[PDB]
RNA sequence: AGUCGC
């Protein structure tokens, strides 16, 4: 067995279910009942060439829906499910569909613009803004700006040109990883100024550009 | 724009009491630019959506949950040209939404609302820039408004009663050209009156004043209708030309 | 400022006498960013290469925004994804008890099965309409992005509308093939009701 | 006007007198016969001009 | 009897949280769908040509039975809910969530036509003058 | 006042009509659809379109050549709720005013208000840092 | 300029190989009609029936006649087009259409040139050409055109 | 430009 294979045994057993239509209110009052044990209870009254079908809301919860009937001719309307441990299984084929009526759909209007009205209010604010005066206060500089000078102000700036030995190591080591870079790369692995990088790469090394002056150097691979 | 002749210069029918049919200039833009009618109104635009929320709720099916291969019965219906969806009893519908609009739980000056019959669709319209007017309503061969709404107008002069409270009423309505087509509209309560088998008596709106129909300058000219019609469209352009 | 109204199919015989018919929908979310849109569903008339059909007087085409080349509707809902040619035929007439509607597509489902498959039908919209470029797959990607972005943008900009869009453009030439067997008004050119 | 009357009033024809008056249909038909006389005017102006 | 006169009355539960996600698989009438001549299935998300957005992948039987594609609804409702109510064995009935609604259509065994070739070509050339050969030909 | 019973005089003649189109200007005015419209732009459109949804934001390039640690920095901007000043006018002093229409025409002024709206900076970072968020109204 | 898509009713198209046995068991008399005509090639020619009805007021103001048309017709597309008519005692009016094909090169040599469209396809072609060009009267392109007038 | 004049 594996997760692709979809489980028959809800088909197999030819098992039907009822699907019903409610307003997301109903629903939503079910959604904050969370697990009471139910909702209400579904009456069925049955006569002569005639089927009354009806739902009653649980009183703790309040705290008639009659059922149109719907046909489901026209579509072959089944159920799977997607279970939590990964397996799938086809659970069974709907033969009824129905739709949960309100007991007055005119006077609930008053409630449901109401209920439009909280899920529905960008309350334009447009309340105008009578007069500011808030263009702002002009500090000595941009806060920030100075963070930025605190930045610069904090040991970097001056390079250390000195120990051309060492830097001469570095440009090997950058040697032993790839055969060619980007001279603004070259000085940000180095941390040297770019004209005496320069004067060191004229002096054991060469360069070679591409394209739109997009140039790279290399030690001089043999 | 110069050396053209058309159609849309022509006054077309439709312009009854939307656009004032004799104040559109005398020289090259003749008829191009037109005047609006004195009790022309143009819808400010709103959202569909309290609309969409009403109709999913009373009956309406949705799209993909319906069978296609059943639906030739159904009658189709659209909010702004936007094909919503189907309904099997669109005349309950019709006459329910009205109710509403009545009612005021959507927007008068807004929603227009069409039905057209032969074809089966219901077109509803809540888009800006339709131009439309205020009529008085008629039922069961009758005018619904009475006197008594007068009484409450003559109060006006120190009562906070006004035409608000009138369109609340539901005594009036407002109407687009594109509804205008489908009403059957009485001339004057008058005509509405002593009909018997006269003409017919299914009329279902009624006219403030046929007076109305014209734009502003045009009101200005006395007896317009004494006059050969385009006498009266040389006035309109020399009213707005003298001074005072 | 007079303009004529957006999302709404209205039917009109022009000047030139090679379209029979022509149905217009000019179709922006102005309440949105304000683009346009104007997809026409065309009626062809007068011809038929050689011993065709004797009457090409019913091979309906579309326009449709940034294709550089005309294309017959029946290949917008293969790139829905509608195989079936009975579902095509559910989208255009849901009405398939009248034998005259029936033989008034015919011809148009005979130019179909050249294409039988969302994915090239795809290529061939992307092919027809954008600049050349032989990577087939993004001429398919870009011309899906088209379909779900510009076509009909009133009823949808995204995946999950992607349904709604196909009966809409079925409806169209639904309206069209009304004032085709003339048991529909023609629609004026200037009634105010199709005014903003 | 009730929907298909081809009799003379609401199809054109005006019963009255420029001294009785024009009743208010046979008023706006009447603009839409005097607009064709505003609208050939300047139509016809530019093309004999050319 | 039912036929006659008859009435029941069912509890109605709704469980904190399902196990597992309860989802529509719709077919068309037309086709006639019978799960009575189903012996094996194989469900699987169509993905390889590029998880939970992409389209389902329908595998009846064996490689030679039919096979169908899965189209995802945009949403289960826009203002709504969908609900399924079930018969349990203690005789009450059971109210479950729809998580997702899925559009599930037909597909040829083996059809394939192809335009890649020069068919659009032929399009060019096409008189109507064949139809049969051209099918062959393939 | 009305009940429908005891009335049974629903006539009304020219005398009376007038009485309700004088409610209709008495209400609305001959100019009511362009400042209807205007307002409705205010009222609703203005504030759509900032409200629309092109939130913006920014990643500098890093780890240039080299880098490792765990910052490319990354900047969000937002926009809320936009507010309108009657109409002001500043002098070349820099003191704001009232302005009133008179006074617009005979110094040849232009009418107009000023416009505010609040924008946010959200700096959810790759993991140092992520509610430092402030709002201004500018 | 009368053309026979004026005069024309309706067309129908019927597959009936066997005449003898016909489609329509009212029209078997007039096949009783029609066996002399070339009976050795009826196993040649093409089992696709043609059907017309013909309107009889048309028929009546262009004062015509049934071998006119069948004159007509056979005469412009030539010996190919096999006709045969009912008969002229009924208020009705119906034409019966078959065609014949070249007979004897028709062996299947290389794979026979047509590309193999059906016949019938081949016979709307022929119905097309048939409602639209054919001129019977119709000496010019006068549109429809006409009326005649009294001058006092 | 548009308005406008005959």
């Amino acid at each position: 067995a594996e997760r692709g294979e979809l489980d028959l045994t809800g088909a197999k057993q030819n098992t039907g279910v009822w699907l019903v239509k409610v307003p997301k209110y109903l629903s939503q009052q079910w959604a904050k009942a969370s697990g009471r044990g139910e909702v209400g209870k579904l009456r069925i009254a049955k006569t002569q060439g005639r089927t009354e079908v009806s739902f009653t809301l649980n009183e703790d919860l309040a705290n008639e829906h009659p059922f149109v009937l719907q046909s489901v001719g026209g579509q072959t309307l089944t159920v799977f499910t997607e279970s939590s441990s990964d397996k799938l299984s086809l659970e069974g084929i709907v033969v009824q569909r129905a739709e949960c009526r309100p007991a007055a759909s005119e006077n609930y209007m008053r409630l449901k613009r109401l209920q439009i009205e909280e899920s529905s209010k960008p309350v334009r604010l447009s309340q105008q803004l009578d007069k500011v005066v808030t263009t702002n206060y002009k500090p000595v500089a941009n806060h920030q700006y100075n963070i930025e000078y605190e930045r610069k102000k904090k040991e970097d700036g001056k390079r250390a040109r000195a120990d051309k030995q060492h830097v001469l190591d570095m440009l090997f080591s950058a040697f032993e990883k790839h055969q060619y870079y980007n001279l603004k790369d070259l000085v940000d692995i180095t941390k040297q100024p770019v004209v005496y990088l320069k004067e060191i790469l004229k002096e054991i090394g060469v360069q070679n550009v591409k394209g739109i002056h997009k140039n790279t150097w290399e030690l001089k691979p043999e | 724009r110069d050396g053209k002749l058309a159609k849309p210069r022509q006054l077309h029918n439709t312009l009854w009491g939307m656009v004032c049919p004799a104040e559109t200039p005398e020289g090259h833009a003749v008829g191009l630019v037109k005047n609006l009618a004195l009790m022309a109104y143009i819808s400010v635009g709103s959202q569909p959506s309290p609309i969409l929320e009403f109709l999913e709720e009373w009956s309406m099916e949705n799209l993909e949950e319906i069978s296609p291969a059943a639906i030739a019965d159904a009658t189709k219906i659209f909010v702004n040209g936007c094909w919503v969806g189907i309904h099997k009893d669109p005349e309950q519908l019709m006459n329910t939404l009205r109710k509403l609009r009545r009612q005021m739980d959507i927007i008068v000056s807004e929603v227009s609302m069409i039905r057209d019959i032969r074809e089966r669709e219901i077109r509803i319209y809540t888009d800006a820039g339709r131009i439309c007017r205020p009529l008085l309503i008629v039922e069961k061969q009758k005018l619904l408004l009475k006197k008594r709404h007068i009484d409450q107008l003559k109060e006006r002069e120190y009562n906070n009663y006004s035409w608000q409270d009138l369109v609340a009423s539901g005594v009036v309505e407002y109407i687009d050209t594109l509804e205008e087509e489908t009403v059957m509209l009485a001339m004057t309560p008058d005509d509405l009156q002593e009909k018997e088998v006269a003409y017919c008596s299914t009329y279902t709106h009624c006219e403030i004043h046929p007076s109305m129909i014209l734009g502003v300058c045009a009101s200005i000219i006395p007896f317009p209708d004494h006059n050969q019609s385009p006498r009266n469209t040389y006035q309109s352009a020399m009213g707005k030309q003298a001074m005072g | 400022q007079e303009k004529m109204a957006t999302n709404t199919v209205y039917v009109f015989a022009k000047k030139d006498s090679k379209y029979a018919y022509t149905g217009e929908c000019r179709s922006c979310l102005e309440n949105s960013s304000r683009p346009t849109s104007t997809i026409w569903v065309s009626m062809l008339a007068r011809g038929g290469q050689g011993a065709k059909k004797s009457a090409i007087g019913q091979r309906i085409v579309a326009t449709l925004p940034y294709i550089k080349q005309e294309v017959p509707i029946i290949i917008v809902f293969r790139a829905l994804g509608f195989v079936s040619d009975r579902d095509i035929l559910e989208h255009i007439i849901y009405d398939f008890e009248d034998p005259e509607m029936m033989e008034m597509v015919k011809p148009s489902l005979d130019e179909a099965f050249v294409i039988q498959e969302q994915n090239v039908a795809l290529n061939f919209i992307g092919s027809r309409g954008a600049k050349p470029g032989v990577t087939k797959e993004k001429r398919i990607k870009y011309a899906k992005e088209v379909l779900q972005k510009e076509m009909l943008p009133h009823v949808g900009v995204s995946d999950f509308c992607e349904t709604k869009k196909a009966y809409f453009l079925g409806y169209m030439v639904h309206r069209l093939l009304l004032a085709a067997l003339g048991r529909r008004e023609l629609d004026d050119r200037d009634h105010y009701g199709n005014k903003r | 006007f009730i929907k298909d009357d081809y009799g003379p009033e609401s199809r054109g024809f005006v019963e009255n007198s420029y001294l009785a008056g024009l009743t208010p249909t046979e008023f706006f038909f009447h603009a839409m016969g005097g607009r064709e006389g505003l609208i050939d005017t300047a139509v016809k102006t530019a093309e004999t001009g050319y | 009897g039912p036929s006659s006169q008859n009435v029941t009355e069912y509890v109605v539960r709704v469980p904190k949280n399902t196990t597992k996600k309860y989802n529509i698989m719709a077919f068309n009438a037309a086709d006639k769908v019978n799960f009575a001549t189903w012996n094996q299935a194989r469900l699987e998300r169509d993905l390889s040509n590029k998880p939970e957005d992409q389209p389902w992948l329908l595998r009846v039987n064996g490689k030679s039975g039919r096979k169908f594609k899965g189209i995802k609804k945009g949403g289960v409702t826009e203002n709504t809910s969908y609900y399924i109510f079930t018969q349990c064995p203690d005789g009450a009935f059971e109210a479950f969530p729809v998580h997702n609604w899925y559009n599930f259509t037909p597909l040829a065994r083996h059809r394939t036509l192809t335009a890649e070739e020069a068919e659009e070509e032929w399009e060019r050339r096409n008189k109507v003058l064949n139809h049969f050969s051209i099918m062959q030909q393939r | 006042y009305d009940e429908d019973d005891d009335e049974i005089t629903p006539d009304l003649w020219q005398e009376a009509c007038w009485i309700v189109i004088s409610s209709y200007f008495d209400e609305k005015g001959l100019v009511r659809q362009q400042l209807d419209s205007f307002d409705e732009f205010i009222q609703m459109s203005v504030q759509r379109i900032v409200e629309d949804a092109p939130p913006i934001d920014l990643q500098a390039e890093a780890q240039h050549a080299s880098g490792e640690v765990e910052e490319p920095p990354r900047y969000l901007l937002k926009f809320e709720q936009i507010y309108l000043s009657k109409p002001t006018h500043w002098e070349r002093d820099g003191a704001p005013s009232p302005m009133m229409p008179n006074e617009a025409r005979l110094r040849n002024l232009t009418y107009s208000a000023p416009l505010y709206v609040d924008i946010t900076k959200t700096v959810i970072k790759e993991g140092e840092e992520q509610l430092q968020t402030q709002h201004q109204k500018t | 300029h009368t053309t026979l898509r004026k005069v024309t009713a309706n067309t129908a198209i019927y597959y009936d190989p066997n005449p003898q046995s016909t489609v329509v068991a009212e029209d078997q008399e007039w096949v009783n009609v029609y066996y002399e005509m070339p009976d050795f090639d009826v196993a040649r020619i093409s089992p696709w029936l043609l059907r017309v009805e013909l309107d009889r007021k048309h028929m009546t103001d262009r004062k015509l006649t049934m071998e006119q048309i069948a004159e007509k017709i056979n005469a412009g597309f030539g010996d190919d087009l096999n006709c045969i008519f009912n008969d002229d005692n009924a208020e009705k009016l119906v034409l019966r259409i078959r065609i014949m094909n070249s007979d004897e090169n028709k062996m299947q040599e290389e794979e026979e040139v047509v590309d193999k469209m059906d016949d019938d396809v081949f016979l709307r072609c022929i119905e097309s050409n048939m409602l639209t060009d054919m001129t019977l009267q119709g000496i010019e392109q006068i549109s429809k055109v006409y009326m005649h007038l009294p001058q006092t």
